[PDB]
RNA sequence: GGCCAGCAUCAGUUUUGGUGGCAGGAUAAAUCCAUAGGAAUGUAGCUUGCCUCGGUAAGUAUUAUAGCCUGUG
RNA sequence: AGAACUGGCGAUGCGGGAUGAACCGAACGUAGAGUUAAGGUGCCGGAAUACACGCUCAUCAGACACCACAAAAGGUGUUAGUUCAUCUAGACAGCCGGACGGUGGCCAUGGAAGUCGGAAUCCGCUAAGGAGUGUGUAACAACUCACCGGCCGAAUGAACUA
RNA sequence: GCAGUCAAGCGUUCAUAGCGACAUUGCUUUUUGAUUCUUCGAUGUCGGCUCUUCCUAUCAUACCGAAGCAGAAUUCGGUAA
RNA sequence: UUUGCUCCACACAAUAUAGAUGGAUACGAAUAAGGCGUCCUUGUGGCGUCGCUGAACCAUAGCAGGCUACGAAUUGCAAUGUCAUUUUGCGUGGGGAUAAAUCAUUUGUAUACGACUUAGA
């Protein structure tokens, strides 16, 4: 409903995100997907690795600069999955895939802006407990990514800079609840409680 | 078939306190202290006494339950190693060429090097894990004793030894040389 | 399907040499009173020299369950045609109704042996009156004093597509 | 030794006598009580006090309510209505925040526009006092 | 006075809902009421090592200081 | 390659099988509303990330007949099942104890008490202990266990089916 | 052309270390054949030279396992092109 | 030759929109486990409590929103009924800064031509 949506992608499944994204973005919603190195995927690591090494195998023989561009970053693996789900070869798929902005980690603009979660793709809800799942950062790194040890050095600064905000806010609102709980014993609230507020 | 409840139980001799929170075991004792991670298993834990603990799995279905008793043994081995401790007595064997073993402080931690493994010149070194103390028998000067609390460290180090002191490109039915474990026990009994 | 249990009474057509031809009863499980008759003539034509055109259906009534709010442990003798040869089986089912047991038979047979409704004949269905002649663990485990088990990993279904807090599986 | 801090989880668990709340059916929302257990995935129930029949049902169609009352295995409707009324389960239930929020939703939804305007007026009084106080 | 839209009253085709009356079936089965027996995933009661009001132990006990099943009406 | 009956393509578009002369559905005047076929409803893709009982996790999974392939033989990987059975007069798993004597039962005699080895077969003790299952000293010993018991207090092996 | 399954036997004793008959299941299209759909208003037709790439059913090289492997030397097999 | 150029301040005009007309409202991590409040022998602590949907939370009255510390009809029974935000120009007036590249010539660490590399008041 909001003009722009910010999707935390931790504990998510890739192809079950992308079928929601690829429709919500084709229907006119701007989406950004953030913390994509924390994505999750079905299947064991060796298996989902071979399913990439049998992709790197596929390159145009007479000149491989014409052929399938095997991207190694999670932000681009997800974009691959979505580009497949979208008719990117038209001005509708094109127009949609410019409504999307995918990142690794959470940059500042989407740092101080609320994040959400797609429940019909959370590994927690969907997958059986006991199944093996593979993490996209480990995968990308094993197929030739480079910037894993950076994202962890930045997102941690994000986290310690955010935890202090949360503590500030909590140690502000614990008194708002007290001074509005100290004000709920009047007719103004005994009457609202009958209306359902 | 999917069962309903398969539960094992873990006795606890005194002096021990077993702290769990989010499937992270921590055990203490006279000998020392230890920890373990079991996030990769679905399993519960309850405290009916300070004298024992009850571990449980629910429907499972013949795969979770085989890890149930496994976990039970792992925790039990852990308690055993932080109450008594583990002792692995390896021994040397050879025909002509002795094996000259010693401990050495390299740039980092301790190592244990062996020379004259069948006349070889390759001084083959082995790291010592952190949880291990280490010595030589004295009643007979042709053994070695690894020791500690964690069996999965002690035994892994002993195997790390006897896997590198293994002859290659020769008849093993004849070249029964190297070092090998001989006794597994404790350092209290 | 939404099986209903029928009571089918049929009869060879009455000729002068025997105008009281002896009647034959079958207790059939079917989705309706059209295929009930079909299965009657199917199983009868397997035992007695009679067809539809050489017979008539006297009665098709329904048998509604008497104590459908009483949990029971049925035992089910059955034969089934595999891809290579027939076999007989015995399976025990815990349910309230003699026909719900059959619904959950055809399914756990179509899964465990990939047998269709056409490759299955229900020989005998009957309660085990006492909880000591059961022979199967997948029933006997629910026959325990003071049963109680949890549902560990709960999943709350979303109506909307976006949520603003991580969901929680606790029950 | 020192007391062993051991804690895993304290589930509400399907048992005989447990109370449940039905989410998806003809008798949606209406409370009931489990009687006995058919298998892992389904049970039977009887809520007589609220007008629920004696059903056999799965556990997706319901929710497990924490509260619980004592009864024997396989009990009947009269017996269940006996025990329900003894324990005063609807009183233990309406006390809770769960039913309070449920009723609150059901009441917010049933508001005329007049009520929805009265609310806007009234909240412009409470917040005035609260913003005066948090100063 | 002509074109374009809106509403109503109607007509044809069709879609989607709320509600009532009736008939049948084992003149539904059931639940419920009554009643005759039976047993345990054995309730009280009584034996039973100590003890939380017999909590445990396991014998007895067939509704009793819970209940259930079956049959008939 | 060649015949029989029918239906089709040819001469035929249309919705479906991604695509396809023949398959499934169905046969065409131009248009509008409604309903369906066959096929399908995660997204591309219009339509349930619907409900229900289960099976499967594959270091070449598998996924719309025609159709674009796959076998014999195997697997305690798992699920369900069939037929035997042993057995609370305590089997089977697991440790603890004994396993002795008549007697080296005769010969191969360079040496075999059981045993590098060939003919040959029974008593005493008992809970039970092979005139011998293994290790092997020129031979003797000493060990092993099938034969029995203590804990044990549960049930269990064997074959087969799909 | 290649491989597999039973395994009667060879194998000083020892089916299967290695091989392995009588039978039997398949794979391949680098053979030869059968067929005749395309091409007869033309697809330049043997071999070699040159040059690149691919396949594995690996001759060698790397790490391993198994032998009737003492060593040495050999054979069988595996991951691997 | 402040004809020129560059800003910001407002006055109009002009061109375009992959599409807002209340608010994109911020902890982290686990899920066979956690959030919040308190006490504290500050611990993987004791107690209580919440979830079981954001159906929330916040804002929300006034000429399409006014005068003073009253006016609002007659868009005549509906006909977006005009506000969003980039890019361009015109002039008005208050400032601010005063250049390089290419051709041609040339060198050869370069070169098929272009290109590259160098030098030149």
């Amino acid at each position: 409903s909001q003009p722009v949506v910010v999707i935390d992608a931790k504990d998510h499944l890739l192809g079950r995100l992308a079928s929601t994204i690829a429709k919500q973005v084709l229907n006119g919603q701007k989406i950004v997907v953030v913390r994509a190195e924390a994505l999750n995927i079905s299947g064991e690591f060796f298996r989902n690795k071979l399913k990439y090494h049998d992709f790197l195998r596929k390159a145009t023989a007479f000149n491989k600069t014409r052929g399938p561009f095997h991207f190694r970053a999670p932000s681009r693996i997800l974009y691959k999955a979505i580009r497949g789900m979208v008719s990117h070869k038209t001005a509708r798929g094109k127009a949609a895939l410019e409504r999307l902005k995918i990142f690794e980690g959470i940059p500042p603009p989407y740092d101080k802006k609320k994040r959400v979660v797609v429940p019909q793709a959370l590994r927690v809800l969907r997958l059986k407990p006991g199944r093996k799942y593979t993490t996209l950062g480990k995968l990308s790194t094993s197929v030739g990514w480079k910037y894993e040890d950076v994202v962890a050095k930045l997102e941690d600064k994000r986290k310690v800079r955010s935890a202090e905000y949360y503590a500030k806010k909590r140690a502000f609102t614990k008194k708002v609840s007290s001074a509005s709980a100290a004000a709920s014993e009047s007719d103004v609230a005994k009457q609202l409680a009958s209306f359902g507020y | 078939m999917k069962y309903i409840q398969t539960e094992q139980q873990i006795e606890v001799p005194e002096g021990v306190t077993v702290s769990i929170k989010s499937r992270i075991v921590k055990v203490v004792g006279p000998r020392g202290t230890l920890t373990k991670n079991l996030k990769h298993i679905d399993v519960t834990f309850t405290k009916v006494n300070n004298q024992l603990i009850k571990v449980a799995v629910h429907n499972g279905g013949r795969k979770h339950v085989a890890a149930l008793r496994t976990v039970k043994s792992l925790v039990d081995n852990m308690i055993t190693g932080v109450t008594k401790g583990y002792k692995y007595k390896m021994r040397y064997v050879y025909a002509h060429f002795p094996i000259n073993v010693n401990i050495v402080e390299k740039d980092g931690a301790k190592f244990i090097e062996v020379r004259n493994f069948l006349g070889d010149k390759k001084i083959r070194n082995v790291p010592v894990r952190d949880g291990v103390t280490i010595e030589f028998s004295t009643n007979v000067k042709d053994e070695i004793v690894l020791s500690g609390n964690s069996v999965e460290d002690v035994s892994q180090n002993a195997a790390d030894l006897q896997q590198i002191c293994r002859v290659r490109n020769k008849d093993i039915r004849k070249f029964l040389d190297g070092i090998y474990v001989s006794h597994k026990g404790f350092i209290t009994e | 399907a939404h099986f209903k249990e029928y009571q089918v009474i049929g009869r060879r057509l009455p000729t002068e040499s025997v105008p009281e031809p002896k009647l034959f009863r079958m207790r059939i499980f079917a989705s309706n009173e059209v295929i009930a008759k079909s299965r009657y003539w199917y199983f009868l034509q397997k035992l007695h020299k009679v067809k539809k055109a050489s017979g008539e259906i006297v009665s098709i009534n329904q048998i509604n369950e008497a104590h459908p709010t009483k949990v029971k442990n049925f035992g089910v003798w059955v034969r089934y045609d595999s891809r290579s040869g027939t076999h007989n089986m015995y399976k025990e089912i815990r349910d309230v109704s003699r026909v719900a047991a059959v619904e959950t038979l055809y399914q756990d047979m179509a899964a465990r042996h990939r047998a269709r409704f056409r490759s299955i004949h229900i020989l005998k269905v009957a309660e085990i009156e006492k909880t000591a002649d059961v022979k199967r663990q997948y029933v006997k485990q629910f026959l325990t004093k003071d049963l109680k088990f949890p549902l560990p990993h709960r999943v709350q279904k979303s109506t909307k597509t976006f949520s603003y807090k991580r969901p929680s599986t606790f029950y | 030794s020192t007391d062993s801090i051991v804690k895993a989880s304290n589930w509400r668990l399907v048992e005989v006598g447990r109370v449940v709340l039905i989410k998806k059916g003809q008798s949606a929302g209406k409370l009931a009580a489990i009687v006995e257990i058919i298998d892992q995935k389904k049970v039977l129930i009887d809520g007589p006090k609220a007008g629920v029949p004696r059903q056999a049902i799965n556990l997706g169609q319901v929710v497990l309510t924490p509260l619980t009352f004592a009864l024997p295995r396989g009990a009947r409707t009269a017996t269940v209505s006996k025990k329900w009324a003894a324990a005063a389960v609807c009183e233990k239930w309406a006390a809770s925040s769960w039913a309070k929020k449920i009723a609150q939703r059901e009441r917010r939804a049933a508001l005329t526009d007049f009520e929805r305007f009265q609310v806007m007026v009234l909240r412009k009084q409470k917040r005035y006092t609260v913003k005066k106080a948090l100063a």
